[PDB]
C-alpha cells in the first residue's frame, strides 16, 4: 500500500533555541530530511516530514494543544523539577519514544544526571541521552522515529491520503469543519464506517496537523486547525490583563488583533468548553492559571477546581495560585484552597475533596498523597 | 567463536515486497519464535527498522534492493545465545508492525 512517513516531535522543557540551532520558532514548524543538520547522511529517512513544537513558562498549560517523539529538555538549575515533565509524559501524550537531553554543560562540566535510574524508570528513553552544550542527537532521534510504538511507517490505503490531503486543504482556510462536511469528505471516498473515520481522524490528529476532541460538544466546529486554534489559546490564556486575574467583558479583541468577533465568541466557546475558565456574571473571568500532596502536580488543577464560581466564594479573593470560599450552604464555613508549584502541595482551609477527586480522575495511575 | 562476527544474508526473488516486511527470528530450543529485527524497507526507504534485547550495535540489520537481500551482522556474539534464525514475511497492510502476520516463513 502507501505509507505516511510523518511524525511530530514536541519539544519539552522547564534550551528550546538551543535545538532551534540544529533546524537551522512558537512550536508548529516543518522539516524534511535534508533540513536537519547530522541526519540528512541517511537516506533511510530520506522522504521523512518533521514536525517540532515547544512551549515554556510557569502558568503556561496546555496538555493537549503515540505519533510522536518527545526530547525532553534539562538544564541545571532546573533539575530538582524534573519528574514534573517527564510523569507529563508518561500520562498524556502516548506511549512515544523520549529522548531526554541535558543543555548547557559548559557553565557545569561536571554535573550529570543518573541516566540509568530514570531511564528504567521511564521504559521509553531505553539510554537515549545527551549530555551536549551550545550529533548523537541525530542517532537517537533516528533510532527513537523507527520504533513500532510510534507511527512513521504505517500501511494505509491511498484513499486515506488523498481524505487527509483534501482535509488539510479545507482547514488550512476553513480552519474548522463541520460534521456534516466531514462526512462529505469521508464518502467522496466512500468510507462511512464509524471506526474508519475514527481511525482517519486519530491519525490526522495525533500526527498534528488537523485536531479533533471527543469533548467539544459544539456543533459549529468539529475539527479544527492547529496552527490557529492552539495561538488562539495561546494568547487569551496570558496577555497581562489575565495576569491580575480576570479577563474584561468581551475585550478579546483588544487581545488579538485572519480573525475577527465570529472567531473571537468560537474561540470563547471553545475555552470555556476547555474547562479553562467560566464566565461568572457581567464579561467577568477567572483564568485561575487538607494536606494532600501530588507527585506531578497537574499544572491545570486549580483552573479545574475554580469553575465553581456560583458556590463557596467570599469575594473575588483569588490569589492566582489560590482562593477563598465562602459556604452558601447549611450553616456558615469558610474555606480557601491555595497551590504551591514550588513544593506540588494543596491546602484545605475550614464537597471540596469531591470536587478535587472529580477533576484528578482525568489521569492515568497519577499517584496521589494524602496527609 | 564467541564475541565474534557473522553475516547471515536472506534473499526474497519475485514477490509483494511492497506488501511485505522481513524479520528475522532467533528460536532454537522452541523459543516461540522469538522476534529479533525485522525491517519494512522499500527500496531505499525504511519504516519500520527496530530490534529487541540485544538491540543495535550488538545486532546489525541491513537490506540492500540490488538483489533483494536482508543482512543480519553478528558482532559480539553471546555463547549462550545460541539459536537457529528464521526468516519471516509479513504481508498484511493494516496496522504497521505486525508480529503475528508473519505467516510466511522463510528457507
Ligand atoms: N548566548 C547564548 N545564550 C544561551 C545559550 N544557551 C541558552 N542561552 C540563553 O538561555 C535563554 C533561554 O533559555 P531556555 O532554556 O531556552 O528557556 P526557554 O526555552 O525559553 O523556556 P522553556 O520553559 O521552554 S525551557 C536565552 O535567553 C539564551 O540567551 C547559548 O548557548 N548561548
Amino acid at each position: 500500500l502507501v505509507h505516511l512517513q510523518e511524525i511530530k516531535v514536541h519539544l519539552i522543557g522547564d534550551g528550546k533555541t538551543s535545538l532551534l540551532k540544529q533546524l537551522i520558532g512558537l512550536n508548529v514548524v516543518t522539516k524534511q530530511a535534508p533540513n536537519i543538520k547530522g541526519l540528512e547522511n541517511d537516506d533511510e529517512l530520506k522522504e521523512c516530514l518533521f514536525h517540532f513544537w515547544d512551549f515554556g513558562g510557569q502558568e503556561i498549560m496546555h496538555a493537549s494543544h503515540r505519533s510522536s517523539v518527545y526530547m525532553l529538555l534539562l538544564d541545571s538549575r532546573t533539575d530538582s523539577n524534573k519528574h514534573y515533565w517527564l510523569r507529563h509524559i508518561e500520562k498524556y501524550g502516548g506511549k512515544s519514544p523520549v529522548i531526554v537531553v541535558m543543555n548547557k554543560i559548559d557553565e557545569n562540566p561536571s554535573y550529570n544526571i543518573e541516566q540509568k535510574k530514570i531511564n528504567e524508570r521511564f521504559p521509553a528513553i531505553e539510554n537515549r541521552f545527551h549530555r551536549i552544550s551550545c550529533e548523537s542527537i541525530a542517532k537517537s532521534l533516528k533510532s527513537a522515529v523507527l520504533h513500532p510504538d510510534s507511527i512513521y511507517g504505517t500501511p494505509l490505503a491511498p484513499s486515506w491520503i488523498k481524505v487527509k490531503e483534501k482535509l488539510v486543504e479545507a482547514t488550512t482556510a476553513q480552519r474548522y469543519l463541520n460534521r456534516t462536511e466531514v462526512e462529505k469528505i469521508c464518502n467522496d471516498s466512500g468510507i462511512t464506517d464509524p471506526g474508519e473515520r475514527k481511525t482517519l481522524l486519530g491519525y490526522l490528529n495525533n500526527l498534528g496537523i488537523v485536531l479533533y476532541f471527543e469533548a467539544l460538544d459544539l456543533s459549529e466546529i468539529y475539527v479544527l486547525d492547529p496552527h490557529w486554534v492552539t495561538i488562539g489559546v495561546y494568547r487569551i490564556i496570558n496577555s497581562s490583563k489575565t495576569k491580575n486575574g480576570h479577563l474584561n467583558t468581551s475585550a478579546l479583541g483588544y487581545i488579538l488583533n485572519t480573525y475577527t468577533l465570529l472567531e473571537q465568541r468560537y474561540l470563547l466557546d471553545i475555552m470555556k468548553q476547555f474547562e479553562l475558565c467560566y464566565d461568572e456574571g457581567k464579561g467577568l473571568f477567572i483564568i485561575p492559571s487538607f494536606i494532600m500532596k501530588y507527585d506531578y502536580l497537574p499544572s491545570t488543577i486549580i483552573p479545574r477546581l475554580m469553575i465553581a464560581m456560583q458556590h463557596q466564594i467570599l469575594d473575588r479573593m483569588q490569589w492566582r495560585y489560590g482562593m477563598v470560599l465562602k459556604s452558601q450552604d447549611h450553616e456558615g464555613a469558610l474555606a480557601k484552597v491555595v497551590a504551591e508549584t514550588k513544593d506540588s502541595t494543596i491546602t484545605i482551609a475550614i464537597i471540596i475533596w469531591y470536587e478535587i477527586k472529580k477533576i484528578n480522575a482525568n489521569f492515568t495511575n497519577l499517584d496521589v498523597k494524602e496527609f | 567463536q564467541a564475541g565474534g562476527s557473522l553475516r547471515l544474508s536472506c534473499a526474497n526473488s519475485g514477490l509483494t515486497f511492497s506488501t511485505y516486511t522481513m524479520g528475522w527470528f532467533r528460536q532454537a530450543p522452541g523459543k516461540e519464535r522469538e522476534f529479533v529485527a525485522a525491517i519494512r524497507w522499500s527500496g531505499t526507504s525504511t519504516y519500520y527498522q527496530d530490534h529487541a534485547d540485544s538491540v543495535k550495535g550488538r545486532f546489525t540489520i541491513s537490506r540492500d534492493n540490488a538483489k533483494n537481500t536482508v543482512y543480519l551482522q553478528m558482532n559480539s556474539l553471546k555463547p549462550e545465545d545460541t539459536a537457529v534464525y528464521y526468516c519471516a514475511a509479513s504481508r498484511l497492510r493494516a496496522g504497521v508492525k505486525a508480529p503475528s502476520e508473519y505467516d510466511y516463513w522463510g528457507q
